Parts: structure tokens; C-alpha cells; sequence
């Protein structure tokens, strides 16, 4: 724990990989019971 | 160019209105592969297409139509875009991407990247970093400070970003070693880092070295090509498999490794010859 | 005995919104789970599992099941109508006349703010209402 | 690890040297506590991936060429003979490992197969002709034997 | 024995079986009692409840 | 320890005594043959409440089996509930309706009565040949002296003036005037109809 | 799709890659970082149209996202005002340039000393027969749904005493109380208000040990659902009220503020006793009469100071919620 594990990581994902980052709500915690 | 994309949003509505079917698959891909980051496979895709169809009780579209549907609304929407994959087996015996005819896909984003942005985002992402763990501690429980990174962060949920470094360190590392690096080696490289060897799990992320590596394998980051012999032993051997090939191109890994060694924006020459060198035979192109 | 009465009254009352359900009572959980089958499902999904309306009327249900196995010659009981709310209330009010009219062992004082001589099910014998002429 | 459950063959030490006795952690059914592995109280399929896996663990030690496991591949519960198919693939996946002879009294439907592996089947069909006229029925089973080398 | 004979039938509406009940809850106390009158309780509740 | 066999032994006293009250029970029903449909006796016919808490000398005759009480709030609604559990024979810290009996008598009087009426004309009653068709309990709450009662009939023969009288007359007629539930008020209703966990149904049943 | 479509994508990106919440600052600094390399440089503008130019792309956005099944909602923090405006020495854009909040300012010299609502990215679906899941199990939903309810039955306080734990709530309370009146006589009143207040009793949850609970617990603080207090009581955060905005009100009876519809978290509750009629079980404000701290300075320094329920003096207000 003395390097930047999210310099690195901030610039991986962002910069480079293109790859969607969503954070997927807990939608199914209120699932409606449809009496 | 205005009234062409008032039009193609237009466009796009009523694509989205005449399909029903196609939003809640747009919203069913959207969540799987980005809540869980995997890769979507193709045999799933006709069974919740069937399903999908025979809960709306319409008739099933042809699935090119569908695919082309699902990336015009997502790079209408979120900007994204669906690639297709070859087959592991071409590698261990310019492309276009088959798109339509691919047994894997993957949820990937086509616009150009900007050159302040991700500076502004690796800039703050560094901010909060210095006082996270400052003095080697941590948040939550063990201290008194749950707000840490204020109000709102770009730290993410202060775990994905620890395994985006290690994934792209894991990269630089199977890239780099002439597309062959063992396990035994590999290991003793990363201890360098300071990740320990000795079974007990890392710090933040609470997962041992071997759960980690088994993780990444699994998300098809590594390939673990088994050349086991006999005077030897066993042989692990790390590869790169499609989606990272997908993901890191050409132009996005120099882009990726420029800021890595910080090298000056005038001898950017000569560099993109050694990193073709280093990739040798990974990509199928 | 007295969790059996309780069951056998709370499964007829549930016959009352043509439901179909049962009492649990469970000493390793500490818990009285509440089982209820409505018209839509075909499976008895957990009482929680309901809207407002539903558990109301379960626990309406589970009060009249709870005075059931304890038999008292004089039950009392204060206004309701804040707890249920619309329609819900009515059918309430509803269960509790079908259910404690018909018993003549058991003489019911129910107190309430709300008319009901408002409600359609007044026609029925045994049932008192003394409205209090002075406000 | 395939199972989905934890378990080690410790060897517990009393003071008493004789008294030292062999303890096995079954995990692999939530409701069975961890105890000593016995017929009666566990399932026969359970059991017989356990014992299995047993052997199988005492096998690389071992210098013996080859292990024989007989009676073995007939089915236990269509669930758990398919997760020690999965071990025994897995193993299999691993170089200079020993050959068993597998017995498979009862067909399982949806065999998993590996390519390392080879099925033999000899079975006869009435249409096939004598395996002695034929020269190429002789062998069954194989199918390396009908390509060159 | 009695119970469910033409002179002491099963049934909600008899006089004879509330009749036992009403002594039965006389002398229960359900904090020191004998267990038959307990038992008498409940088969007693059991056979009013039979039609 | 001492003290673990002193309170044994003082647990097999109690049981003891429990053990002879037991014993003291005798048989108190009849079984007059008689006649099912109609109701037994013991229900209230009547409830008349003299200068007790807010409205006057109130005379309210209550039905046999079930009964609507339309009082709206805020007018005495559960004055009729608090008076049949005070006449009856309640602890005061069980019906939590007034800070102490003597707030329940009407501001500016120093006396107020409760008087119900039992029936006993139907079968099941209590001494019917003594107490006659009616039983008549009246209670009257005093600022100054102790809460007097009688347990007087129709004629008004004032029969008993003690409180064992009450419990047993309510005990034939088994009503849980002890029991918080059978005799629901306000805030009982709420904490019960509003159980939400499991544990809580569990608990209250 | 050349410049505005590549602008929307990367505002919407940026929105949903800070788990769906994020600061309105944040997203003004990221608009202004790519218009300026959108259209010439923008040297020459005002805020006053920016946050327009803000606003109008993001409900070009909600409008998408409605069409598609989503919503972006401007919910407003319990905190506001320069509070939560402050945050670390306003945006965060020393030997080494690792710490300089007041560094790199946009073209010459922009910021934003006002900043009280927040976007989060939210999903209007109820049923979600789509989605079944997303990182986590039935256990997990199951020591969710709890602690929301213990932290739903928190909110009601016995009597509470004079601890007057002062973090970050009463602090900008009593600032706005003075700025209304000078009194500091008794405007810190002895009442409490435990809405978001948990430290031991999440622990006693059974099917979960204490060392998953921890596990789990910690994972939903990094992913902003529940937050921690100066003391180190855990509570809601605005993410879970922006979300769950129809299940703290269908299931739990809530009451909403001065607003015509929104959640009440924080802010000034006292109620004294005499509620809206009795409501189904608790009371003291049970039914209506709540506000924000926004919500009170905006209704304290206008008409009608005093509250409007029944009449209420000033003396008995200014209770804390916590």
C-alpha cells in the first residue's frame, strides 16, 4: 500500500478498453408483487 | 448537421416503438454485460429472444434485424456498440468483424477519446487516492469517516479500480513477455509490486492471488494455455484472449502505455514499431 | 388446541375474499408465518408478499382467530377505520359482521367514528348500531 | 473444489500415539454435518465422489503406473456421477496422469467428453457383420486406428 | 367411548358436548391440573368441531 | 447455595397452595335440559353512566350478539369501553383510559356511578333463583372514601357489597375482564393490527 | 452524430460511470472540458448560459432514456446551501502536484460557489422482469430489505437528551436559524431525530455472520447506498432515496415535504405531539408537516414564518435530524 493502484486504474478503462461502466441499480430489491 | 440527427433520433423512436421486444433486449444485454462484465454468449441470446417473443406474443424477428437494432439504439443512447468474436481455436492452430455470424459478443464503446477529460477524471481519481489510505488505513468501519470521497467520486465502488490496475499490470506483463509468460515467473514479477505469495489476500480487494487469477481467466482476460510436459511437470501458460484483443488495439495501447513510462509527446516515432515487436502473434489481424 | 382453533378460524375467514390460506407456527424461527392464496397465483405466496389491502385483511383475520380460541363471553374493541383504508375498510367492516354476528356466545361492543349505516351490510339481523344523536 | 464443497483429511493427534485417528470434511450436502464418512447416514452418491476422490488424490504420490476403478461410472444420482465425470476430465486435463479403465454398466444421458479421453463401445449390431470376416470391425471402439499414424 | 353414538353425536350445535366443555373449562386451571383434563379439553374441542 | 433451595422450596409451596385451590373447585353447571340459537345469559342489556367522565346520566342497551356504538370521537366514544372494564372489575393500570379513577368522575362532582345489567333470564345463568332474570352491578367512584360497589338485583336487594362476589359471577360467566385483549382499546388495536414481522405476530398471539 | 451526439455520450458516460449520482460541479467542469475542444475555445461565456446549456442536454438525454425505460432526476440534497457546495475547498480542479483543489481553474478563472441538487441516474421500472440481479444473492436482498427497515423504524425518538452530537447537519441548521433570527438562547432544542441511524443492530442479523455482514456492509458504503456519520452510525444516502422512490412510500407511509412530491431524509422535524389525526401506528409528523433544510430556510425567511400546522411557535422548533 505505498503506489497508485487507481492512477493506474483510473487510466485503464477510461483511456483505453472502451468498456461501458454502469452502475446496475438495485432494481430487483423493490420487484412489485402484481396482485 | 442538426436536422440529421433530429431525424435520426426520430428514426431511432420509431424503430424502438414498432419493437417492443427489442427494448427489454437492449435493457436485458445492458445488464448482463456491464453488472457483471462477462461476455454475452450466443446460444443465450435465441432462448431470451424466444422467451421475450412468446411473453409479448410477437412474432420472433430475424436476428440480424434484432442486432442491428440493439447497436442502433445503444450507440443512439449510450453511445456503445456490440463486436463480435472469433473462435479460440484459430489462434492455437484487415478482418472485418462478423457481427452477425459471431458465437460471443461484447458491449464496447466507438467514440474517439478526448485528451482532457480522462485527465481531469485520472486527475481527481488521484486526488481521492492520497488520502483514502493515507497513513496505510482504509474506510468504512475502520475509521470514523464513511463520506471520504466527499459527497461524489469517480473512485467507482473503491475495488473496481484496484482490478482495472491489476488487469492492466497483468496485461503489460503477457503482453510484453513475447506473448509466453509461465505462472511460477509471472507470480514472482507481480511480488515486485509488493501483492504477497504466500496465500493471504490482498489488501482492498480481500481475494487471494490465485481467486484473482482464476477471476480473470474466467472474464477472459487470460487464457491459460496448458503445455504440461513431463520431465518438467505441469505447465501454466498465460495467453490473451479476444476480448482483450476486442478491447486494446493498436492505437489504444500506445495511447495506454505513452503515459506509462511518461515518455515526451516528441519521440512518439519508433515507438508503435516495438510495440507491434512485443505483441508478436496475439491478434488475429 | 389454541393454535389449532386459531388456524381452522383464520382459514375460514380468508374464504371470505375467496382466499385459501393458513397459520404457521414455527418455535425454531420464534415466528407466526402467515400463508395466503389469492385468485392469480397458484402458489401460497408468504403474507408479506401482498399489497396493503391483502395484509389488512389478514390481520383483521388473525385479530377475530386470536379472540376465537379464548372463549369470552363479552369482547370490546375501539375504532379501526385509521388502520384500513377505502374499500379495504369496508370489507373489513364486512368480516368482522359476518364473522362475530353469527356467534351467540359472544356478544361484540365495536366502537367507530364511521357511519355504518352507510354501508350496505346493515340489512343483516344481529347487528346493533346506537348512534349517538348528541355530537 | 468441482463439488462446490470444502473438505481435508486431517489427521488428528492425541497424546496417546495409537489413538491418532483420520478425519474427513464432507461439505458437500448443506443439510449432512461434517463427520466421518459412513454409508448409512450419507447419500451412496456423495459417498462414492468422496472415496473416489480419495483415491484419486493418492494417486501421483503413488508410484504405481496405473489405477483400475471398477463398477464406477454407473449412475449416482445422474448428479453427482457427473460432477466426478468433471473431476475425472479435470484430472484427465493434467499430463503423464494414470490410465483407469472405466466401467459404465448404465448409459448416462448427455455424456460429457473429453478430447484427451476416448469412448470404447462393444456393442454389436445385427446389420454390422462378423468382426472376424471384417477386417476393419476387428477394433472397437477406436477411431485413431482407421486414420494413417 | 360416548362420542359418536345416536345419544352423543359429533357436532357443533349439541347441548350435551357444550354442556362437558363448560365443566372442563370449570375446572381447568393449566397451571396444576391433572393431563386428562387437558386431554378432555382438546377431545372435546376436537369431536364439536367434527360435523 | 442456600438460597437455590429457599426459593425451591418456597416454589413447591406455591405449588402446594395452587394444588389446594384446585382442589377447592367444585362443578357449578347444572345442565338444565330445557329446550342452541338463542343466546345464553351473561350478556350486558344495558349500560347507564351517572356524572361519569364527560357526558351526563347516559342509559345505553346494548344488543345480544353484536353491537355498533356510533359515539364519534371526541364525544366520550371510549367512555362506554372504560366503564365496562372499571364495573366489571379491571386493574386501572391495565385499561390506561385516566390518569387515576378519580379523574373518570365528572369535573365538579364528587361521585360517579356505573351501573350494568347482566342478563340472566336465558339458560347458563347464575343463580337465577336468587339473582332473578337480572343481575345489576353498580360501582361508584368517590373523590373522598374508597370506591363502594353492589351487587343488587331487579328489586333492588342489594345482594352483596364485596368484590369476590364480582369475580365470581364474571368467572361463571367467563368474561377475561383480566385479559388486555378481549377488551381492545385504542392503542391495543394499533400496536396489534399494525404487526408487521413475523416475531411480533408471533408475539402478540 | 459529430459534436453535440459525442458531447451527450460523454455526459451520460461520465453521469453513469460515478454510479449513477454525481455532482452538478463535476458535470459543468466536464461539459466546459469538451466544448472547448467542441467549438473554438468558448473563451467569452457566462455560467448563466451554461447551466442552461447544461440542462437542455440533459433532458435531451431523460427524454431518450424515457423513450428507452429511464430517468434522470435533479434530486435535491437534504444539505444544501454553501455546505454542500463546500465540499474539499470547493472542485478539486504541496511539494508534487498531488494536492491542489484550488489549481488547473477552467479557461482563466470559473467556479461555481452554489451547488444544491444532484443528478443520479434511476429506473422507473417496478416489476423489472428483465433484471433479476445484478452482483449479489437472496441473502444479500434479504439483509438489505432489513436494515431499510430498521432504519425506517428508527426515525421515531422517544425523548432524546441534550448530547448535541454537532457534525454536519446542525451545524448549517443553527447557521440558517441565526441568519433568520439571533436568539442563541434555545434554539438548540433537546429532540432528536435517529432517520438514518445504525451501528449495532445491523450486527444482529442471523443467517449472515458478522464478518459477511461487515463484507457487505462496506461493499454498499464504497458503492454509495448507505452512508456513515461522523460518529459512525450508518445511514441512507441520497442514491437509495433517488431510487427507491416508490418503495419508501407504497410499503412505509412517508409523507413528502413543502414540495408537491419528494423524499424526506434530513431537515427540521418536531411535530411536538398533536399529529395529523393518528396515522396507521406512529406519529409527531407522521403525515404531513416535514421539511428540508433548503425547504425551512426558503419557508422561514419568507410570509408565514411560523409553521402552518395549527400554529406552532418558534421557541419548540429546530429539531435536529440526523
Amino acid at each position: 500500500s505505498q503506489f497508485n493502484w487507481f492512477r493506474i486504474g483510473a487510466l485503464y478503462n477510461t483511456i483505453s478498453k472502451n468498456a461501458p461502466i454502469t452502475d446496475h441499480l438495485m432494481g430487483p430489491l423493490s420487484i412489485e408483487k402484481k396482485p | 448537421d442538426s436536422d440529421v440527427d433530429l431525424t435520426e433520433d426520430l428514426a431511432v423512436a420509431k424503430i424502438v416503438k414498432e419493437n417492443p421486444v427489442a427494448r427489454k433486449m437492449v435493457r436485458y444485454i445492458l445488464s448482463r454485460g456491464e453488472s457483471q462484465n462477462s461476455i454475452i454468449t450466443r446460444n443465450k441470446l435465441q432462448s431470451v429472444i424466444h422467451e421475450a417473443a412468446r411473453e409479448e406474443n410477437i412474432a420472433k424477428p430475424s436476428f440480424s434485424k434484432m442486432f442491428m437494432d440493439i447497436n442502433a439504439i445503444l450507440y443512439n443512447v449510450y453511445g456503445f456498440e456490440l463486436q463480435g468474436l472469433p473462435s479460440k481455436n484459430n489462434m492455437n492452430a484487415m478482418p472485418e468483424p462478423l457481427g452477425h455470424r459471431a458465437q460471443k459478443f461484447i458491449l464496447l464503446n466507438n467514440v474517439p477519446h478526448s485528451k482532457n477529460f480522462d485527465d481531469f477524471k485520472i486527475l481527481q481519481s488521484a486526488h481521492t487516492y492520497e488520502e483514502l489510505i493515507v497513513t496505510g488505513e482504509y474506510i468504512g468501519d475502520d475509521i470514523a469517516s464513511g463520506t471520504s470521497n466527499t459527497l461524489e467520486s469517480k473512485l467507482s465502488t473503491d475495488r473496481d479500480l484496484v482490478y482495472k490496475g491489476v488487469l492492466s499490470v497483468i496485461l503489460c506483463i503477457v503482453f510484453f513477455s513475447k506473448n509466453n509468460i509461465l505462472h511460477q515467473e509471472l507470480i514472482k514479477f507481480l511480488e515486485t509490486f509488493g501483492i504477497p505469495s504466500d496465500g493471504s489476500k490482498i489488501a482492498i480487494l480481500n481475494i487471494t492471488i490465485e481467486d484473482l487469477i482464476k477471476s480473470l481467466e474466467k472474464r477472459e482476460y487470460i487464457v491459460r494455455l496448458e503445455e504440461k510436459s513431463d520431465t518438467d511437470g505441469e505447465v501454466i501458460s498465460y495467453r490473451i484472449g479476444r476480448r482483450t484483443q476486442a478491447e486494446l488495439g493498436l492505437e489504444s495501447l500506445e495511447k495506454l502505455v505513452q503515459e506509462i513510462m511518461g515518455l515526451e509527446k516528441e519521440q512518439t516515432k519508433s515507438l508503435h514499431d516495438d510495440i507491434i515487436k512485443s505483441i508478436g502473434d496475439s491478434y488475429s489481424i | 388446541g389454541t393454535c389449532f382453533d386459531a388456524d381452522m378460524d383464520f382459514r375460514a375467514s380468508l374464504k371470505v375474499r375467496k382466499f385459501s390460506g393458513n397459520l404457521s407456527f414455527i418455535k425454531d424461527t420464534k415466528s407466526l408465518e402467515i400463508y395466503i392464496l389469492t385468485t392469480n397465483d397458484e402458489k401460497a405466496r408468504n403474507v408479506d408478499t401482498l399489497s396493503g389491502g391483502e395484509k389488512s385483511f389478514s390481520q383483521m383475520a388473525l385479530l377475530l382467530a386470536t379472540w376465537k380460541p379464548m372463549r369470552s363471553r363479552i369482547i370490546a374493541l375501539d375504532e379501526f377505520d385509521v388502520f384500513m383504508d377505502q374499500v379495504n375498510r369496508k370489507i373489513g367492516t364486512t368480516l368482522i359482521v359476518k364473522k362475530l354476528k353469527d356467534i351467540a356466545r359472544t356478544q361484540t361492543i365495536i366502537i367507530t367514528p364511521q357511519d355504518i349505516g352507510k354501508i350496505a351490510d346493515i340489512d343483516s339481523s344481529g347487528v346493533s348500531i346506537h348512534r349517538m344523536r348528541d355530537p | 473444489n468441482n463439488v462446490g464443497s470444502a473438505g481435508a483429511v486431517r489427521l488428528e493427534k492425541p497424546k496417546d500415539y495409537a489413538e491418532w485417528k483420520i478425519e474427513i470434511m464432507v461439505k458437500f450436502r448443506d443439510n449432512a454435518p461434517l463427520k466421518k464418512l459412513d454409508s448409512h447416514t450419507q447419500s451412496g452418491g456423495e459417498r462414492a465422489v468422496s472415496t473416489v476422490l480419495y483415491m484419486i488424490a493418492l494417486q501421483e504420490f503413488t508410484s504405481a503406473p496405473f489405477r483400475v476403478v471398477d463398477e464406477i461410472n454407473q449412475g449416482m444420482d445422474s448428479r453427482n456421477e457427473r460432477i466426478v465425470h468433471k473431476a475425472m476430465v479435470e484430472n484427465a486435463c493434467a499430463e503423464n496422469t494414470s490410465q483407469y479403465f472405466l466401467i459404465t454398466p448404465k448409459l448416462l444421458t448427455g455424456l460429457h467428453y473429453h478430447e484427451k479421453m476416448r469412448i470404447h463401445c462393444v456393442m454389436a449390431g445385427s446389420w454390422i457383420p462378423n468382426p472376424s470376416e471384417d477386417p476393419k470391425m476387428i477394433h472397437f471402439g477406436e477411431t485413431s486406428n482407421y486414420s494413417f499414424d | 367411548t360416548m362420542y359418536g353414538s345416536k345419544f352423543i353425536p359429533f357436532g357443533p350445535k349439541c347441548q350435551v358436548t357444550e354442556y362437558f366443555k363448560d365443566c372442563i373449562l370449570d375446572i381447568s386451571n393449566e397451571t396444576t391440573n391433572d393431563v386428562e383434563i387437558s386431554i378432555l379439553k382438546g377431545i372435546l374441542n376436537l369431536f364439536s368441531k367434527i360435523r | 447455595i442456600e438460597q437455590v433451595d429457599d426459593e425451591l422450596l418456597s416454589l413447591t409451596a406455591q405449588q402446594e397452595n395452587e394444588e389446594q385451590q384446585q382442589q377447592r373447585k367444585r362443578r357449578r353447571h347444572q345442565f338444565a335440559p330445557m329446550t342452541l340459537e338463542e343466546s345464553p345469559s351473561g350478556y350486558i342489556k344495558k349500560v347507564i353512566l351517572r356524572n361519569f367522565m364527560c357526558h351526563e346520566h347516559f342509559e345505553l342497551e346494548l344488543g345480544s350478539r353484536l353491537n355498533f356504538i356510533v359515539g364519534n370521537n371526541g364525544s366520550g366514544k371510549s367512555a362506554i369501553l372504560t366503564a365496562i372494564t372499571i364495573g366489571l372489575g379491571a386493574k386501572a393500570s391495565e385499561t390506561n383510559r385516566g390518569s387515576s379513577l378519580k379523574d373518570l368522575i365528572r369535573e365538579g362532582c364528587y361521585s360517579a356511578k356505573i351501573i350494568l345489567h347482566l342478563d340472566n333470564s336465558k339458560y347458563g345463568a347464575y343463580q337465577q333463583g336468587i339473582f332473578g332474570n337480572e343481575i345489576i352491578v353498580e360501582r361508584i367512584i368517590k373523590r373522598d372514601g374508597p370506591a363502594s360497589f353492589s351487587l343488587r338485583s331487579e328489586n333492588g336487594k342489594e345482594i352483596s357489597n364485596k368484590k369476590k362476589d364480582i369475580q365470581t359471577v364474571v368467572d361463571y360467566f367467563s368474561v377475561p375482564v383480566s385479559n388486555p385483549m378481549c377488551f381492545l382499546s385504542q392503542d391495543a388495536a394499533r400496536s396489534f393490527l399494525t404487526a408487521s414481522t413475523s416475531q411480533d405476530k408471533y408475539s402478540h398471539f | 452524430p459529430v459534436t453535440g451526439d459525442a458531447t451527450a455520450k460523454y455526459l451520460l458516460q461520465y453521469i453513469l460511470s460515478a454510479r449513477g449520482i454525481c455532482h452538478e460541479n463535476a458535470l459543468i467542469l466536464a461539459l466546459m472540458r469538451l466544448e472547448t475542444d467542441a467549438s473554438t475555445l468558448n473563451t467569452e461565456w457566462s455560467i448563466q448560459q451554461w447551466v442552461d446549456k447544461l440542462n437542455d442536454y440533459i433532458n435531451a438525454i431523460n427524454v431518450k432514456l424515457n423513450l428507452l425505460g429511464y430517468k434522470i432526476i435533479r434530486i435535491n440534497h437534504g444539505i444544501g446551501r454553501n455546505a454542500v457546495t463546500l465540499k474539499a475547498k470547493q472542485n478539486f480542479e504541496n511539494t508534487a502536484i498531488r494536492a491542489h483543489n484550488n489549481d488547473y481553474a477552467v479557461l482563466q478563472s470559473i467556479v461555481l460557489p452554489e451547488s444544491n441538487r444532484f443528478f443520479v441516474y434511476v429506473n422507473l421500472a417496478s416489476t423489472e422482469e428483465t433484471k433479476l440481479a445484478t452482483r449479489f444473492n437472496q441473502n444479500e436482498i434479504e439483509f438489505m430489505k432489513w436494515a431499510i427497515e430498521q432504519f425506517m423504524i428508527s426515525g421515531e425518538t422517544i425523548v432524546e437528551g441534550p448530547a448535541l452530537e454537532t457534525s454536519i447537519i446542525v451545524k448549517e441548521v443553527n447557521r440558517i436559524l441565526v441568519a433568520a433570527t439571533g436568539d442563541s438562547n434555545l434554539a438548540k432544542w433537546r429532540k432528536f431525530s435517529t432517520f438514518t441511524v445504525g451501528s449495532t443492530n445491523l450486527f444482529q442479523f442471523q443467517e449472515l455472520t458478522a464478518t459477511d455482514i461487515e463484507d457487505l456492509l462496506l461493499r454498499l458504503c464504497e458503492l454509495k447506498w448507505f452512508y456513515r456519520t461522523q460518529e459512525g452510525k450508518f445511514g441512507i444516502d441520497l442514491r437509495c432515496i433517488a431510487e427507491l422512490e416508490e418503495y419508501l412510500t407504497s410499503m412505509y407511509n412517508l409523507n413528502t415535504c413543502q414540495n408537491c412530491h419528494k423524499l424526506a431524509i434530513q431537515g427540521v422535524r418536531c411535530g411536538n405531539e398533536s399529529c395529523r389525526e393518528e396515522n396507521e401506528e406512529t406519529g409527531e409528523n407522521s403525515l404531513s408537516q416535514i421539511w428540508h433544510v433548503d425547504c425551512f430556510k426558503h419557508y422561514i425567511t419568507h410570509v408565514s414564518k411560523n409553521c402552518d400546522r395549527c400554529g406552532s411557535s418558534l421557541i419548540t422548533e429546530g429539531v435536529y435530524v440526523i
